[PDB]
């Protein structure tokens, strides 16, 4: 289970992705990054199968970026999110299916408004205030239906994912190798280093 | 792939001093049931080869028309179709191989065991077996299905090497391939107890007898048979 | 496995006197988990109503799909299209998909702008018209709803009081599923003014 | 069994050469390192024709790459072409584990895990194939960022013999190479049924054998 | 399919098709490129017949490929935008499989393939643009000039001009551009490249554009009276 | 108006004879084959003195033991130049060796004529590949746009090939070293060359069993220039 | 269901001398518990002095040898009569075998030559092409039997010399051609006293500078 | 064989022109002149209808301006089927960027994929380029208000006012004279019908010889509405700027 | 003249001049001769150079073991008939175990020939070859037009000034025929019979191109100094 988290609080999203990588018996690595830069304002963790996860990630971060020079222009998190979900779900009825669930962090720039998508390998997206994939949400969704609020800051958000990862670490039977964290906000993408 | 529908049983033959022999009776099955009992599965090709055939009759029909459209594409532009360039058992086998081989490689194959038996040019015997997987043997006897288990043994007594052939007769050959086929109509519960015989020999050419009957059969031995075993009456 | 029962959800519309009414469930989920309260089911083209049960992603697809469709409907013929009209779109565009069919249960739901009738309809996932009278029930608490819908409704009801029946026939069908509820929303549709209200329910 | 680390003096590279089918010990001098190019290796885990055979194929799009560039190149590219294609046949049934190591000027020391299920991971320290976890236990347990070319390349040959020791389908014998900003230096192949003595009598260690 | 052929070699060993791209080029606005020693900067011409024109919205002459590499081009406008597209996906494709953005040489090569193949391919007819490509390749900090044309043929320059009144502008900069000595500065490779335009531009209001591309991805476009003061400083100093 | 595929009435390709023409206004290249090895050098023939002269690629390596010169419209040639490295590269993975120098000329040949109504057109280019190998040693060829190609001890085309090739007529044997041949092309090229011949107008080449294909360095061809000059000086 | 692939039994050996090379094989081929030919060649003379044999299926094993030998002609079409080197020709082999990687010739594959230094060489393959050069090799059926013979008498593995007890080794002394023979026949002999497909005949193909000889020696017929 | 009766469609002039595409430039030079002028809070499209008559029926007729979607509008100058063969693709186009973003699609994106389109006849197929120049009048939240026109040759210019057709030498000379940077919408309606009357080459201006379009953000708050004129709509239209 | 634009097209007479003009470029070509006894079959040509640094042009190609042809005109059109007629060789052995007949590859190259003289786009062949072998029938010589035309002669030549070389073979035709069981003497009277077609040059060592097929000796070529023998 790849642990995957995301928390949009009033002015940023916050998205917290597990370290661990683990092929069969063994932990290969544990300082893996699972999240790509899709455009300056917008950031998309995923966690799936092996090898499509990041096939699918970086083939979106190419059209994105391709987009952008074309127009010299962001897209709105909305409309990166709706590019995203058809290509799932043409996806799901291909030969072979992307087997990937995504979140995807952004800042509209236009409306001055933090935004966070869910989507799964299906293609089913969602607006939430916050999310997660696989078994994590199992645990996270009760504990953020507790301590969330809309007005929060970001380094409440901060403190309230501490608290989620705590919970992970203590019920959860694979050892993850903690989360990389990362905000995205009015000023862009930037990595928590301390965590 | 597909399974089986009309079948035919064993093919043998051997190879004598001066040609080849082969056999088979008259008979297409329908699983347990003797339906068909006019078959020939002998296929003359030209007077110097004879395809033997076991196994599905309708993929038989469909081989014995190739070998037809074979001759008859040989003599296009051919002004030796009936000498020097004329087909050979070896071009035959051959072409008959290509086909099993690839049609085994498309998953549809030809429900068949073959054996083309014939002289060559240079009065060489040639006797070749091939089947449904491609594969392909040579030997001094060759039989198919219940005759590789009943047949090749009786006739391999008659040449069990290759040094023994120019030892054999036609009269010796012909004896033991008349007695496998008795064998086979005692045993074979898919047999019948008619059939077809052809020899062809490098001086003599090819001589096809048909409507052949196994004979001089022992039944007598069966009345003192009684019961299975404490049975006295 | 069962692609109709994963994310869970319920549709239902009825008929009565010069309006028509179209109500769903809030939820969506993987199972067990409940993923979001705020999935809407319903949707609207112009003045048609149309409200989608089954795996969600299909759900949205075919949404995105019938926008489109009765977009370019528009720009040609000039025209908002009509719910018999659309009714038929529905099942033409499931039916293409016969032997690859969209997971989905649709109800249609709307007044004939011309004749002023009212019209529902409801279809399997592979397009067959079920063209009622009285309801149109579609989803995961599908049993439920036709036995709260064949006891409560009656005919010639007016918008105020359809309302109340239809809202009961739902909130009481979705308390006896396990997939079905997490909020609820209801259309009533006149002629000329459509309402949209928020049902409170337990949030279990 | 194959590793591969980073450290101070560049990669060690080391392998054992065992081939199996079934308990059937089918060969034990199979090389499973293929040196790409002068900067380049390759190391081969799981399906034996599917390794060499696109190792190979490898080899020949890195030669195209730098006629068409003029330039060596990048580990990352290297690796990234491989794990494109198996990506490719992904589902058809092909088994590979590959360590793409190598260097250059603007990487430096750079080591790639690239999988048949189109995994593809940068990383200091790997350890793939039947036999990885015997060796992960002793190299894991010794490693150090700053250990001597000697050290080194000592650590990694017995990580491979601690591995050939316990799994069944590990052995034969230990083919070394040395990675710096000059290439790639093999370091020789070490015959186990030697090597284990050597080893047990210098070190010390191995007294759950009888010796 | 249509498949006939339309670049054809002559009895003189000439594909007129080709010779005949090349003369809607010399037709084609007027565009330069002047590398310095820490930059490079792309001038343009914009003819003055179109005035009434919306500057916001219409298509500028100077075009990112990516965020380090820019094109310019004389010519047909509707035959440069398809050049530029596939120049934009080789650039992301480039980044996607090499995990590396292009070099300036790798995306002019794959540009002056594309307009090599359409003279001789069936069906269609060579392109009527010449393009000058210019940027930085990645982690480097030398300038980078390169020309193409419709035959195929690429090659980098010191400096260069194509289009109309190209041979008066490229007369200019061939005694006014010394190697040894290349412009030092932003401001001495702008001049530079404004004073080579105005042998051919008309008037120095928004008939030229400057785009100066810098190092690290460093790009930016001059508007009007940044442009104009170049223009009011070189003629003050030629009333002498 | 005519096929592109058309008989001329002596019985030639027209269009092949036509990208023949455009050969000869193309950029003089000269290759000489030794005992030690082969050269290949060319007119750059730049169009303007802001043209910078080293991007002027007209030489150019396939594989490490063959290496390949161009003369005609250069842009034609990189297809072929691509479809040689695949073809040198592909038989190195099928074979585990080294390809012919004749076999991959051989397969760049077959491109030509395919070309009709494939490409539109023959390609408007002739190739000099030179190469070593086991089997023939030092070889230098002649690759047309028909689809022909020599072998030759040495051969110039391009715009002065008719008056190169007679002076190659005359000054090779064969006991000639590799540095009497590098002065030899030096000394052909600065003879047929419009310009004065310079390390920056004009670019040598060579390749050896040793050391394989190598590009040479402005450094070292303005020295062998240099020689040169102080040799023709010295009777 | 039908299942494409059958196994005709039989058993394969090549030794690489120092100036020579051997590929033997048994002439007995079979189906399940009888026997189609006592004489039916499995060892192939493929032109430029490389001997080739594809043990396992025979239909696979027929038509790679084929495959193979039309190969060699092209080479020499393609190639100005170039001769094929054997590494050259295992490479050759590796790609028409993973070239059906997906459907595969169900063959243990050996060929056997000299190298270009004029030295023996036998190289060996799997089903799907993956190859190695190898001084030593048994294949097919009896392969289990004999290979660990040939570790024993052939790179005198396990073996030390009398004395030192274990601490020096026995010297790796090359092997003659008459030698070489005597371990096939054994080998042989051995395999078909224990594995049922094994025995009819023996048939050794000989590869010296000097071109392809032939042996042929008698096995038990049971 | 066929080669004999191949027009060539997709060559170039000794001189570097497209042949095919200047020919069919000569022919919209003769299609009903067509007028888009932009104003701050809003655009206007104006359009002559081509020696109609009486027997006509005009409420149900529509030659010259089309909607591509609820924010973009264009106004025809050519083959009218030949524009809707590219109506249709663009209509198709737009739909097809909203069922991907689910934002309306920009303006400049949709007008660069038809150009892009019409660009294709002329390099290559071997047919014949569409005979149809466009006046892009639409709205987005990037650039606000824009038009836009697109020739046979592919080619795209953006425009504070333009005209298309017949008379476009005269047309833009009238434009360029009176048109100012704070013009309003109404003002643009004056200047618009104003610039059509006097490079009519009918005898008088009447309103059926007329088709007539706003885009506003005259709606209520925030949004935009498209307004295809009806025939008594421009009749009224006519009657206050003072022109019948 | 109006009728010659492409191979599609008869004149008034029912001429097809795209043909001829393929035949034409035959006749360009250097000369090559062929001849046959009952035992061997022999090919002799005349290679030609570009100059003195050059390599003379190979004119002679072998097809299987049992057969091969001489070329004369468009050497790249030779490259793909012969190439053609390898796998039609290579088929024939691969699925019928049989040796392709002489007479059978002459009817594969004229209706493969044909093909491109009925069919709009394409071109004739621009080359004449000349085929030996050796097959169940004995020696056989072969005369290939790209007209479609094969012709099965006991001698012939083609190329330039092949009209002499075509002559003393019609004087010769009682003597050579009976040549059987000497290879050496065979060669003599095809080297004598090119040598009627030569003008100002000589048959050297590096010029003359050998080719011999027969009862049991299979296609091979001779070039350099093993020609000598024969100067
Ligand atoms: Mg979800
Ligand atoms: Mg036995």
């Amino acid at each position: 289970m790849d642990i995957i988290l995301g928390i949009r609080v009033q002015d940023s999203v916050i998205l917290a992705s597990s370290k661990a990588v683990t092929r069969g018996i063994s932990v290969l690595k544990d300082s893996d990054d699972k999240t790509r830069q899709l455009s300056p304002h917008t950031l998309m963790s995923f966690a799936g199968e092996a090898g499509d996860t990041v096939q699918f990630a970086e083939y979106i971060q190419a059209n994105i970026q391709l987009y952008s020079i074309r127009e010299d222009y962001e897209l709105s998190p909305q409309a990166v999110s709706s590019f995203v979900r058809q290509e799932l779900a043409k996806s799901i009825r291909s030969r072979r299916p992307y087997q990937v669930n995504v979140l995807i962090g952004g800042y509209d720039k236009k409306k001055n408004k933090p935004e966070l998508y869910q989507i799964d390998y299906l293609g089913t997206k969602v607006e939430l205030p916050y999310g997660a994939h696989g078994y994590s949400g199992f645990y996270t969704f009760s504990l953020l239906d507790h301590h969330y609020r809309p007005d929060m800051t970001t380094e409440e958000g901060l403190d309230l994912l501490k608290l989620c990862v705590q919970e992970l670490e203590k019920r959860m039977p694979m050892d993850f190798k903690g989360v990389i964290v990362k905000i995205v906000d009015k000023d862009g993408i930037r990595q928590v280093d301390d965590f | 792939t597909q399974q089986p529908i009309v079948t035919g049983t064993s093919v043998i033959s051997m190879k004598y001093d001066n040609g080849v022999i082969i056999a088979a009776d008259n008979l297409g099955s329908y699983g347990s049931l003797l339906r068909f009992n006019g078959v020939e599965r002998l296929i003359p090709v030209g007077d110097n080869t004879v395809v033997g055939i076991s196994g599905d009759i309708s993929d038989m029909q469909h081989i014995e028309r190739l070998l037809k459209d074979l001759v008859t594409e040989n003599a296009y532009d051919n002004p030796l179709a009936d000498a020097e360039e004329a087909l050979e058992p070896s071009y035959i086998f051959e072409y008959l191989a290509t086909v099993m081989y690839q049609r085994r490689s498309k998953m549809n194959p030809l429900w068949n065991a073959i054996i083309v038996a014939g002289v060559q040019s240079n009065g060489d015997q040639f006797l070749r077996y091939v089947n449904l997987l491609g594969v392909t043997y040579s030997s001094p006897t060759l039989a198919t299905g219940f005759g590789a288990h009943m047949a090749n043994p009786l006739l391999r007594k008659v040449v069990d090497r290759e040094s023994d052939i120019p030892k054999t007769t036609v009269q010796v050959a012909e004896e033991a391939i008349v007695n496998a086929m008795r064998v086979l109509y005692y045993r074979d519960a898919r047999s019948s107890r008619n059939f077809s015989l052809a020899i062809i020999d490098k001086n003599t050419g090819l001589t096809f007898k048909k409507n052949l009957q196994v004979e001089n059969m022992k039944w007598d031995f069966a009345k003192d048979i009684k019961g299975y075993g404490t049975q006295k009456i | 496995s069962d692609p109709s029962s994963i994310n869970g959800g319920i549709v239902v519309a009825m008929t009565g006197k010069d309006c028509v009414a179209i109500a769903c469930d809030l939820r969506l989920g993987s199972q067990s988990l409940g993923v979001s309260n705020k999935f809407e089911k319903i949707f609207h083209y112009g003045h048609v109503f149309l409200g989608i049960t089954g795996l969600a992603t299909d759900v949205t697809t075919l949404n995105e799909m019938f926008r489109y469709k009765t977009n370019l409907y528009k720009l040609k013929e000039e025209r908002a299209i009509e719910p018999e009209t659309f009714t038929q779109l529905v099942s033409s565009s499931l039916y293409e998909r016969r032997f690859g069919p969209y997971f989905v249960g649709p109800v249609v739901a709307g007044i004939n702008s011309k004749s002023g009738k009212p019209f529902i309809a409801g279809f399997d996932l592979i397009g067959c018209i079920d063209e009622a009278k009285d309801f149109i029930v579609s989803g995961t608490a599908s049993d439920q709803l036709f036995g709260m819908c064949e006891s409560l409704y009656e005919p010639n009801l007016e918008p105020e009081d359809l309302f109340e029946t239809i809202s009961q026939a739902l909130l009481n069908a979705a308390d006896r599923d396990a997939l079905s509820g997490w909020g609820a929303v209801v259309y009533i549709i006149k002629k000329d003014e459509v309402v949209k209200r928020y049902l409170k329910m337990r949030q279990d | 069994t194959m590793l591969a680390f980073r450290f101070q003096g560049g990669i060690i590279v080391a392998v054992d050469s065992r081939a199996t089918a079934g308990n059937w010990v089918a060969s034990q001098t199979v090389k499973k390192v293929i040196e790409i190019n002068p900067f380049l290796l390759g190391t081969m885990a799981g399906g034996a024709a599917d390794c060499q055979f696109w190792e190979t194929w490898l080899g020949s799009q890195c030669r195209l790459h730098e006629l068409r560039e003029k330039e060596r190149i990048s580990v990352a590219a290297a690796s990234k072409i491989l794990s494109n294609l198996v990506y490719q046949y992904k589902g058809a049934g092909l088994s590979m584990g590959t360590m793409i190591c190598g260097y250059t000027r603007k990487e430096g020391p750079t080591i790639y895990y690239v999988d048949s299920d189109g995994t593809r991971l940068k990383g200091d320290i790997f350890c793939v194939g039947s036999g990885q976890t015997f060796a992960y236990g002793v190299l894991d347990s010794n490693y150090k960022w700053d250990l001597s070319v000697e050290d080194a390349l000592y650590l990694g040959k017995r990580s491979i013999l601690a591995a050939a020791h316990r799994d069944a389908y590990s052995g034969g014998s230990v083919n070394l190479y040395h990675v710096t900003e000059d290439g790639w230096i093999y370091h020789g192949n070490h015959d186990v049924g030697e090597l284990f003595w050597k080893v047990k009598e210098e070190e010390g260690s191995f007294n759950n054998v009888i010796g | 399919g249509y498949d006939r052929a339309l670049s054809i070699f002559s009895p003189d060993g000439h594909i007129f098709q080709v010779e005949y791209a090349l003369e809607a080029v010399k037709r084609g606005t007027c565009a330069v490129g002047v590398k310095g020693k820490n930059c490079v900067v792309l001038g343009c011409e914009r003819r003055s017949t179109l005035k009434l024109q919306d500057t916001r919205i219409t298509p500028s002459k100077v075009s990112k490929i990516d965020s380090h590499v820019v094109l310019s081009f004389s010519g047909l406008n509707a035959d440069s935008r398809i050049l530029i597209e596939k120049a934009r996906v080789e650039a992301q494709s480039h980044r996607l499989t090499l995990e590396d953005p292009v070099t300036v040489e790798y995306l002019t090569r794959y540009v002056a393939g594309v307009q090599q193949r359409y003279t001789q391919s069936g069906g269609v007819r060579p392109f009527g643009v010449s393009t000058l490509i210019a940027g930085f390749d990645p982690r480097d900090d030398e300038p980078k000039l390169y020309q193409t044309e419709p035959s195929g043929i690429y090659s980098s320059w010191s400096a260069q001009t194509i289009g109309r009144n190209s041979k008066t502008v490229r007369e200019f900069l061939e005694k006014n551009y010394d190697r040894k000595e290349p412009p030092a500065t932003v401001e001495e490779c702008v001049k530079l490249t404004v004073r080579s335009l105005l042998e051919v531009v008309q008037t120095g209001a928004k008939n030229i554009e400057i785009t100066v591309v810098k190092p690290d991805s460093d790009i930016v476009a001059l508007s009007s009276e940044e442009i104009n003061q170049y223009v009011t400083q070189i003629e003050q100093e030629k009333q002498e | 108006d005519r096929g592109v595929s058309t008989f001329s009435p002596e019985g030639r390709l027209f269009q092949v004879e036509y990208s023949l023409e455009a050969i000869k206004l193309g950029s003089t290249a000269i290759g000489i084959a030794t005992k030690e090895g082969v050269v290949l050098g060319v007119e750059k023939r730049a169009t303007s003195p802001l043209l910078e002269s080293d991007s002027i690629e007209k030489i150019v390596e396939i594989d490490r033991h063959i290496g390949c010169a161009m003369s005609g419209l250069t842009a034609d040639a990189r297809s072929m130049i691509e479809h040689a490295r695949t073809a040198a590269v592909t038989h190195n993975l099928y074979y585990d060796e080294d390809i012919n120098v004749e076999s991959l000329t051989q397969s760049v040949c077959d491109l030509a004529l395919r070309f009709g109504e494939l490409m539109s057109r023959p390609f408007g280019v002739a190739l000099l590949i030179a190469g070593h190998d086991a089997d023939d040693g030092y070889q230098l060829f002649h690759a047309e746009p028909s689809g022909t190609f020599y072998r030759y001890n040495a051969k110039a085309i391009g715009s002065g090939s008719e008056g190169a090739q007679a002076e190659l007529l005359n000054e090779w044997h064969s006991s000639l070293t590799l540095k009497e041949a590098e002065l030899l092309v030096l000394k052909i090229l600065k003879q047929v060359m419009e310009e004065k011949l310079d390390e920056n107008n004009a670019q040598l080449s060579c390749i050896t069993k040793q050391d394989g294909f190598k590009i040479y360095d402005n450094e070292k061809t303005a020295e062998l220039i240099k020689e040169l000059k102080e040799k023709e000086a010295a009777e | 269901q039908f299942n494409p692939y059958g196994d005709n039994g039989g058993t394969i050996l090549g030794i690489a001398g120092e100036d020579f090379a051997v590929l033997a094989g048994d002439t007995r081929n079979i189906t399940d518990y009888s026997i189609n030919s006592r004489y039916e060649p499995k060892v192939f003379d493929c032109g430029d002095n490389i001997v080739m044999s594809a043990n396992g299926f025979a239909a696979d094993g027929d038509a790679l040898v084929k495959r193979f030998k039309n190969s060699v002609k092209w080479y020499h079409f393609d190639h100005n009569d170039k001769k094929l080197s054997i590494n050259s020709a295992a490479r050759n082999i590796q790609h028409l075998l993973y070239g059906k990687r997906f459907f595969p010739y169900y063959v243990h594959t050996i060929i056997a030559g000299l190298d270009e230094d004029g030295k023996g060489a036998v190289y060996s393959f799997d089903p799907v092409g993956s190859y190695e050069r190898e001084q030593c090799r048994a294949g097919g059926a009896a392969a289990s039997l004999i290979m660990p013979f040939l570790d024993n008498q052939v790179n005198f593995k396990n073996q030390y010399e009398p004395g030192t007890n274990g601490k020096v080794k026995k010297p790796l002394k090359y092997l003659s051609v008459e030698e070489v023979i005597k371990l096939v026949r054994d080998s042989f002999t051995s395999a078909t006293e224990r594995h049922i497909q094994v025995g009819d005949g023996l048939e050794i193909l000989i590869v010296t500078k000097d071109g392809v000889r032939k042996e042929f020696y008698e096995l038990k017929r049971d | 064989g066929s080669r004999r009766y191949d027009s060539r469609t997709t060559i170039f002039s000794p001189e570097g022109r497209l042949y095919q595409v200047e020919y069919a430039l000569e022919s919209i030079s003769h299609a009903g002149t067509a007028i888009g002028i932009m104003a701050s809070d809003g655009i206007v499209l104006a359009a002559e209808r081509k020696v109609t008559s009486t027997l006509l029926e005009q409420d149900t007729s529509t030659e010259k301006l089309y909607k591509l979607n609820d924010k973009i509008a264009v106004a025809v100058a050519g083959l009218t089927a030949d524009a809707e063969i590219l109506i249709n693709t663009a209509r198709i186009h737009a739909q097809n960027y909203l069922k991907t973003y689910n934002e309306d699609i920009p303006v400049e994106i949709l007008v660069r994929r038809l150009s892009d389109i019409k660009q294709g006849y002329t390099q290559h197929g071997g047919l014949r380029p569409f005979g149809v120049s466009f006046i892009y009048a639409g709205y987005d939240d990037r650039y606000g208000y824009q038009l836009y026109t697109s020739n046979p040759s592919g080619n795209y210019t953006g425009w504070k006012a333009i005209s298309v057709g017949a008379n476009t030498s005269a047309a833009q000379t009238l434009l360029q004279m009176d048109y100012k940077d704070d013009m309003k919408v109404d003002d643009a309606i004056e200047l618009a019908l104003k610039t059509l009357s006097k490079t009519t080459d009918s005898s008088a201006l009447t309103y059926d010889r007329l088709e007539f379009a706003t885009i506003r953000k005259g709606a209520n708050d925030g949004e935009v509405y498209q307004k295809i004129f009806k025939p008594q709509e421009i009749k009224d239209i006519l009657v206050k700027t003072g022109i019948t | 003249n109006n009728y010659d634009g492409d191979t599609v097209t008869f004149s008034p007479t029912g001429r097809l001049f795209q043909v001829e003009y393929a035949l034409e470029a035959i006749k360009q070509g250097s000369v090559t001769v062929g001849l046959r006894s009952n035992t061997h079959a022999v090919l002799v040509a005349l290679k030609r150079n570009a100059d003195e640094l050059s390599s003379y042009q190979k004119k002679i190609i072998k097809c299987d073991e049992h057969m091969g042809l001489s070329l004369a005109g468009l050497a790249p059109d030779a490259r793909v008939l012969s190439n053609y007629l390898r796998q039609q060789c290579n088929y024939s052995s691969l699925v019928f175990n049989r040796k392709l007949a002489v007479e059978r590859a002459g009817h594969l190259l004229c209706d493969k020939a044909q093909k491109n003289t009925q069919s709009y786009g394409g071109r004739p062949y621009g080359v004449g070859l000349l085929i030996i072998g050796y097959d169940k029938s004995g020696a056989h010589l072969l005369e290939f037009q790209p007209s479609g035309n094969v012709t099965e002669l006991y001698g012939t030549a083609i190329g330039a000034r092949s009209q002499g070389a075509k002559t003393y073979l019609e004087r010769t035709l009682d003597t050579f025929i009976k040549i059987d069981g000497n290879p050496d003497e065979l060669i003599k009277a095809g080297v004598e019979a090119i040598s009627q077609s030569l003008r100002d040059e000589s048959l050297t060592v590096d010029n003359l191109s050998i080719a011999i097929v027969g009862k049991d000796t299979p296609f091979t070529i001779y070039d350099g100094e093993a020609v000598a023998k024969y100067i």
